[PDB]
């Protein structure tokens, strides 16, 4: 599993604990489980950043008598959110996941699907890149902004759970 | 090695590996050979951590004095909790120093215990052979040889016992600190902890 | 052979009754040291208990009544009656301590492997003879005269005649366990033993505390008492 | 082991093997249907000599009965019928109390203990109920639970299975009757015989400790 | 095991009712007579100080330290208040001095104590003038369990002494001070 995407960086195959040395054939989960982890923490880290500088207008419930431009920046944001608009908010990602980019088959665990690739939802009305070299730096550019995020989504939530803000200190 | 030929097992959890997570099977032979160092290290720490807990919950103070001017009793006056801080900067110093220096010497050994070596056993004489750095041989463990008199079937079953009550120890310690950090938690321990 | 030879002590003690373990301790590994030890500890310390029971109930007697040696003994602080249980009240505190001291000697030669072995005898427990004393035969300086016979005059026993008092020992230990905390007993409730009502007077402090009432503390040597 | 449960016909005849709520088969955590019965089994002996010992206890708490020297006798001596005489005992005490209920527990349980002994556990082909002896960690103990003293080290097998079904049926039967108690103690319910004249503990008798502990 | 110390009183046999061997190996025997010796011969010294110094003696003719006002009778005759009463430096000489002799007793002696050699032979410090250079190996023997005997028995009155000085009317032959 050395020649396989990701390790293409400094490090090679970096598998200190050697996950996929012992079961080579957990491959494929892992790589599902980490690109659905990328994928989450782009958009967290693309959202902890843009709420800082842009808001939307007028109210978010016009009956609690919040506006979008109340909430802070971030945890209490999604503090002051009503129970029903968290209600919608996991609605919203459970239909997202379970049926629509359905990441596993299987009855409990969740294998991945059919003989697809790990993360391959979607489908049809999705760029497919050709030219298997251009595919390839974009699949590893993926994975690797999706670590990236994943690090720097880490670190803004432990930043926020102990200061009002994502920003660390000095900064 | 691998986790199957290793002396953890114990008789309580029924006789075989407790793991329910999954993690010995899911890393490499690598990662639980450093989980078994990590292991007994935490473990040999707790042990002499519930002792000093106990005896500094119980005031028994050294008869003397700590530094010039600085009690042993003055010291234990209150809880172990707040005790380690009403040491001398000096004194923590040197323990410190003395744990780095050890720490040092016991990981630049021939065989390391992830690449050839047994994981857990600390060598002998940590201070021996480095170069311009002089020690005398009493050793870190057993400077009186008491496992000398021991089989190798002793030696086994003594392992096993210091396994279980390394990981007893990390309980109880960390029992007593979280009695004394939330009132209640703990049944047994009063007050004084 | 553990069980039977305790079938047939129990046969030769009663024939009526015979073998009678209704809480079966005969059965119990008490230390997982087998059948033999057990059994040789509890008869050993059915034995000891006896014997301990039968002196006590003469020495309750002899207290009781006033039996006093004479004089400078520590029976001069002890007041011209007390009765028994305040008797072990009066005497100096060292007296009880050395006393008790010296009982622990007797036990502990009588256990100690060097004088079992020196008289060819081995531990009770490892398949000696339970409530055997061995006679003095190790103790550096040399000892004048046993405690079993102390003047010899039971040498021509018989084996069945040994065997016989033996079981008379047993019989009477027990009948003394029973006398003795009858004692004991209609000395701290009232009512328990019919027989003893009026008789024995009531104590208030504990029977199970030795240095409870301590006794006082004098110095009854005279002659060089550089220990005022 | 299906059609070992024909043994509710030696129970009780006439009503033989009588499971509305068909738990019979009700495959319990993945694990199959003769553990599951192995399980039920287990739970319902457990549950009727608990039940046992507690109606036994219900009516020494009714009726006083205290130990003579304990110096933990500073619980009122009216009472309520029970419950408060639970709650009257420091914390620490039901806490020690339910420590050697999971210890002994934790002891039957063992398969370390258990094949040592030469019985499996009882949902891998065991009696229900056996609790072996003590080949503890250097512990000497006497008396194991049961039958300490030997009342029955010696026994026919058709006594002991005859035992065996006594012990359910008096295990069910004392549940319905502790709960009866439990019930006239609390919104009576239970007017036919009334049970006796038992006061009333208000409180919950679900609610062990005087505090919450947070959980 | 065998080694020396054993004798009458004890009947030819070891004595450890605790059992503080079958756990120890030659060098923990080694370091076990080597503990015992050094004890042996402190509290050994140690009495022959404590029993002159208290009971009698003529003490030392001098001053003890010409500058800072202290005279050898102005000590006292009791144990620890006179050794409060010795200054500060002849404390730390006294203690210095012993440091260095046994640093240089432990690396003097080239096979060990724990690693072969025999315990409680130091270098140093014994007979200058030779009083037992003539002597048999079997008379060796008998004036070295002397030593342990003499030895075991200084050990019980140092801390006899010890005992009576903190707790009092302890130890009942010496007095309340
Ligand atoms: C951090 C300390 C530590 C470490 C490194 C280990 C490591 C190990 N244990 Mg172990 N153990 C510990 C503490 C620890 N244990 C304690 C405290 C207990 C008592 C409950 C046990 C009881 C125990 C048993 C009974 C057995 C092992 C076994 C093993 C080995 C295989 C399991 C494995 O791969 O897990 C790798 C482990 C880790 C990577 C550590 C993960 C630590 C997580 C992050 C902490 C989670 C704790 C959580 C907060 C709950 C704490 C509450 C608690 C205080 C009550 C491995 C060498 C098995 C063995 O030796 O078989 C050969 C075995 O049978 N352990
Ligand atoms: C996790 C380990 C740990 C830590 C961090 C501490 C920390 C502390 N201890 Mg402590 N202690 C420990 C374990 C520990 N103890 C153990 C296991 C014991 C039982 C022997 C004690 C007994 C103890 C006493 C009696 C006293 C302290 C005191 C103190 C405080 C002052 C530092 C000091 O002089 O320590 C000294 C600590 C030790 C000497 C413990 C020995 C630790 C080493 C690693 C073991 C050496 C092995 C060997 C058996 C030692 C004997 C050598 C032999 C040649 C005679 C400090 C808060 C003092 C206090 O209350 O505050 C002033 C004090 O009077 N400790
Ligand atoms: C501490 C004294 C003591 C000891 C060690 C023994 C020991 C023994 N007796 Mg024994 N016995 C004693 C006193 C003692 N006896 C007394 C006082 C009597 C007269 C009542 C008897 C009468 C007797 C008979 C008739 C027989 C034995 C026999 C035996 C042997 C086997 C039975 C057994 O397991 O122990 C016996 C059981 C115990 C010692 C139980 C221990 C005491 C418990 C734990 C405390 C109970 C206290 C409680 C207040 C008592 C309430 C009494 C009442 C209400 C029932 C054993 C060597 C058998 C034999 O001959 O073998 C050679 C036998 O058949 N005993
Ligand atoms: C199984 C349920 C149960 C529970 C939760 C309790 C709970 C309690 N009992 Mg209790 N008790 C029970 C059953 C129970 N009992 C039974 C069945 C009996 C009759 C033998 C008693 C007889 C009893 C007495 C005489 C006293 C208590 C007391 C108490 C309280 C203090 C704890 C204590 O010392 O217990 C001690 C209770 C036991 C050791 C009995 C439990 C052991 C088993 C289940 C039954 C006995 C087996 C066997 C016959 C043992 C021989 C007798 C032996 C106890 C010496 C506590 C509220 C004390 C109290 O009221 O304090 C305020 C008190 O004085 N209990
Ligand atoms: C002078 C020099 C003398 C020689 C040196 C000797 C030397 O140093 O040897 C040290 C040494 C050795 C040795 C040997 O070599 C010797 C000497 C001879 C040789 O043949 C054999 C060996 C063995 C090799 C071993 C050391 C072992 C140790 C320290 C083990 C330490 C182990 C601590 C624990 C378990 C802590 C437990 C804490 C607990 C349980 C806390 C707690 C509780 C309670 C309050 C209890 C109850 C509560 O529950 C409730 C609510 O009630 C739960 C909990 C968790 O809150
Ligand atoms: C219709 C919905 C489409 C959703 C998908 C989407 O929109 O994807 C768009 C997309 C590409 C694409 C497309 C496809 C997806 C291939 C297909 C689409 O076409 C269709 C519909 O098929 C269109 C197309 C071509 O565009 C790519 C999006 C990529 C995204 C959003 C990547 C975020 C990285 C963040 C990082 C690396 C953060 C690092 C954070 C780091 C390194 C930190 O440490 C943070 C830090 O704070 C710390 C902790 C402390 C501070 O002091 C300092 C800083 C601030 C440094
Ligand atoms: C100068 C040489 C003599 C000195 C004597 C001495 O100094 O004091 C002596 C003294 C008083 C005195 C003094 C005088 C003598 C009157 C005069 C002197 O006046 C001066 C000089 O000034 C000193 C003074 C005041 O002290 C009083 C001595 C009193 C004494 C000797 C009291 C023994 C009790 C035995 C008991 C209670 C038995 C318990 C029961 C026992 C031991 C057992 O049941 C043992 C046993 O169960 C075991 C363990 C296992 C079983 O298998 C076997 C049996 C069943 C057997
Ligand atoms: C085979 C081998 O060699 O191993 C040996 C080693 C060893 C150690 C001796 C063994 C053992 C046995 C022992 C002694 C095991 C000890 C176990 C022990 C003593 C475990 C304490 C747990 C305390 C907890 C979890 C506290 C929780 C606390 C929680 C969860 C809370 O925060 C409470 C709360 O959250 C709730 C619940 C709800 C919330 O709304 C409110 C809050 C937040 C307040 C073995 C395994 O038998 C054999
Ligand atoms: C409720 C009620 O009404 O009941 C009443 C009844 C009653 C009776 C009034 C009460 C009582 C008190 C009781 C029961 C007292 C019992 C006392 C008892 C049974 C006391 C044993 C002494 C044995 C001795 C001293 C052994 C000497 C042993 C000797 C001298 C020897 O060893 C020597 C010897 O053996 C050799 C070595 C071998 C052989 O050559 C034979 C001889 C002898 C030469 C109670 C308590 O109030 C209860
Ligand atoms: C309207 C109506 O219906 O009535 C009302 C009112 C009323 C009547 C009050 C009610 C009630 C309450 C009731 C009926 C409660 C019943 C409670 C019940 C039936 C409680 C069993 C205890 C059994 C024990 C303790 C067993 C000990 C067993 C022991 C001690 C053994 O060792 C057994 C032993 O076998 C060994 C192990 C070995 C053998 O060799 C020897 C023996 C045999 C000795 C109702 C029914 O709820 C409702
Ligand atoms: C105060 C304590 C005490 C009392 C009150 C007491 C009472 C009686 C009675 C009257 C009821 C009789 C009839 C009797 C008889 C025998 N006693 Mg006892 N005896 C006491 C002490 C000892 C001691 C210390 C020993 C001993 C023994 C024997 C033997 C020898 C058996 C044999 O050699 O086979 C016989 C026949 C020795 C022995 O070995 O017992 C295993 C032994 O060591 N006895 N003993």
């Amino acid at each position: 599993v050395e020649t396989e995407l990701g390790a293409t960086g400094p490090l090679g195959y970096w598998d200190p604990f050697g996950f996929s040395v012992r079961n080579p054939e957990r491959f494929n989960r892992y790589r599902a489980v980490e690109l659905k982890h990328g994928r989450i923490a782009m958009a967290a880290t693309t959202g902890y950043m843009v709420q800082s500088f842009l808001r939307w207008p007028g109210y978010l419930s016009t009956s609690a008598n919040i506006k979008f431009a109340d909430l802070p920046n971030g945890i209490a944001a999604f503090k002051a959110i009503p129970p029903a608009g968290l209600f919608q908010i996991l609605l919203f990602i459970g239909a997202m996941e379970a049926f629509t980019w359905r990441y596993y088959e299987g009855p409990w665990p969740g294998k991945v699907p059919e003989g697809k690739a790990p993360g391959d939802v979607a489908g049809d009305l999705w760029v497919r890149y050709t030219d298997p070299e251009e595919k390839a730096f974009k699949l590893n550019a993926e994975i690797n902004n999706g670590r990236a995020a994943m690090m720097g989504s880490l670190g803004m939530l432990m930043h926020d759970h102990i200061l009002g803000t994502w920003v660390p200190p000095g900064f | 090695a691998l986790v199957d030929s290793m002396e953890g097992v114990g008789e309580e959890t029924g006789g075989q590996i407790w793991d329910p997570l999954g993690i010995s099977e899911a890393v490499s032979d690598e990662a639980v050979m450093w989980f078994r160092a990590s292991e007994l290290k935490h473990g040999r720490v707790a042990m002499l951590a519930s002792v000093g807990y106990l005896v500094g919950a119980a005031k028994i103070s050294f008869p003397g004095e700590l530094a010039k001017g600085v009690t042993f009793a003055s010291v234990a006056a209150n809880g172990p909790y707040q005790a380690w801080d009403a040491v001398p900067q000096a004194g923590k110093l040197q323990i410190l120093s003395i744990i780095l220096a050890l720490e040092w010497a016991t990981e630049a050994k021939k065989p390391h215990y992830m690449r050839g070596g047994v994981p857990g056993k600390i060598e002998q004489l940590p201070f021996d052979g480095i170069q311009g750095l002089w020690a005398p041989k009493i050793k870190f463990w057993d400077p009186l040889n008491f496992t000398g008199a021991l089989s190798a079937e002793q030696k086994a079953r003594k392992r096993k016992a210091e396994l279980k009550n390394g990981r007893l120890a990390m309980i109880g310690i960390i029992s007593f600190i979280t009695g004394h950090n939330l009132p209640g938690s703990v049944p047994a321990l009063d007050s004084s902890f | 052979s553990a069980k039977a030879d305790l079938e047939a002590f129990a046969k030769e003690c009663n024939p009526v009754v015979g073998y009678w373990d209704p809480l079966g301790l005969a059965d119990l590994p008490l230390w997982g040291q087998d059948q033999d030890a057990v059994i040789g500890w509890l008869r050993h310390s059915e034995i000891k208990h006896g014997r301990i029971a039968m002196a006590g109930f003469v020495g309750y007697i002899a207290h009781a009544n006033g039996f006093r040696f004479g004089g400078i003994g520590p029976q001069n602080v002890v007041p011209e009656g007390a009765s028994a249980p305040e008797v072990w009240d009066s005497i100096p505190f060292l007296a009880k301590l050395q006393i008790i001291g010296a009982i622990g000697v007797l036990e502990h030669i009588s256990e100690d492997k060097n004088f079992l072995a020196a008289d060819g005898m081995k531990h009770y427990m490892r398949g000696g003879k339970p409530g055997y004393f061995p006679t003095f035969s190790a103790n550096v300086h040399p000892m004048p005269l046993n405690l079993f016979d102390p003047f010899k005059w039971s040498k021509n026993a018989s084996p069945e005649k040994k065997a016989k008092g033996l079981v008379t020992e047993t019989n009477n230990g027990r009948l003394a366990m029973l006398g003795l905390f009858g004692f004991l007993s209609e000395s701290k409730i009232p009512g328990s033993v019919p027989a003893l009502s009026g008789i024995i007077p009531s104590y208030d402090g504990d029977y199970m505390q030795p240095f409870l009432p301590t006794g006082p503390d004098t110095s009854l040597w005279t002659i060089g008492n550089l220990w005022a | 082991k299906a059609d070992l449960e024909a043994l509710a016909k030696d129970l009780n005849p006439a009503v033989g093997f009588w499971d509305p709520l068909a738990l019979s088969d009700y495959s319990f955590w993945g694990t199959s249907q003769e553990a599951t019965i192995g399980f039920l089994r287990e739970a319902e002996i457990k549950h009727g000599r608990i039940a046992m010992a507690g109606f036994v206890g219900y009516i020494v708490h009714s009726n006083d009965i205290r130990w003579t020297f304990d110096k933990v006798a500073a619980s009122v001596p009216t009472g309520l019928p029970a419950p408060a005489v639970w709650d009257a005992i420091p914390d620490i005490a039901k806490w020690q109390i339910i420590l050697f209920v999971g210890v002994m527990e934790s002891w039957r349980e063992n398969k370390v203990v258990l094949e040592a002994e030469g019985q499996k556990h009882y949902m891998s082909g065991g009696k229900p109920g056996y609790f072996p002896s003590f080949d503890l960690l250097p512990h000497p103990v006497p008396f194991p639970l049961f039958d300490p003293f030997g009342i029955s080290k010696r026994a026919t097998e058709e006594k002991k299975a005859k035992g065996r079904l006594a012990e359910i049926n008096n295990g069910r039967l004392a549940m319905i009757g502790l709960f009866g108690f439990l019930s006239e103690a609390t919104v009576p319910g239970s007017v036919p015989f009334l049970k006796g004249v038992v006061p009333a503990y208000t409180g919950e008798v679900m609610a062990p400790f005087t505090q919450n502990i947070f959980t | 095991s065998d080694m020396e110390g054993t004798g009458p009183e004890t009947g030819g046999k070891v004595f450890d009712p605790m059992g503080l061997s079958k756990i120890a190996s030659a060098e923990t025997l080694a370091w076990y007579r080597a503990a015992e010796l050094k004890h042996s011969r402190v509290a050994m010294a140690a009495v022959t100080g404590w029993a002159w110094v208290s009971s009698g003696g003529p003490l030392f003719p001098g001053y003890l330290s010409v500058e800072q006002g202290v005279t050898f009778e102005s000590l006292g005759r009791d144990g620890y208040a006179a050794w409060a009463a010795v200054p500060e430096a002849g404390k730390f000489q006294i203690l210095g001095v012993i440091g260095i002799l046994e640093i240089l007793s432990e690396s003097a002696v080239k096979p060990h104590y724990m690693a072969g050699g025999t315990p409680g032979k130091v270098p140093l410090l014994w007979d200058p003038l030779g009083f037992t250079a003539k002597l048999s190996p079997e008379t060796l023997a008998r004036k070295r369990l002397a030593e342990l005997k003499n030895g075991r028995l200084a050990m019980i009155g140092v801390m006899s002494l010890v005992s009576a000085h903190f707790i009092p009317n302890s130890v009942p032959l010496l007095p309340g001070s």
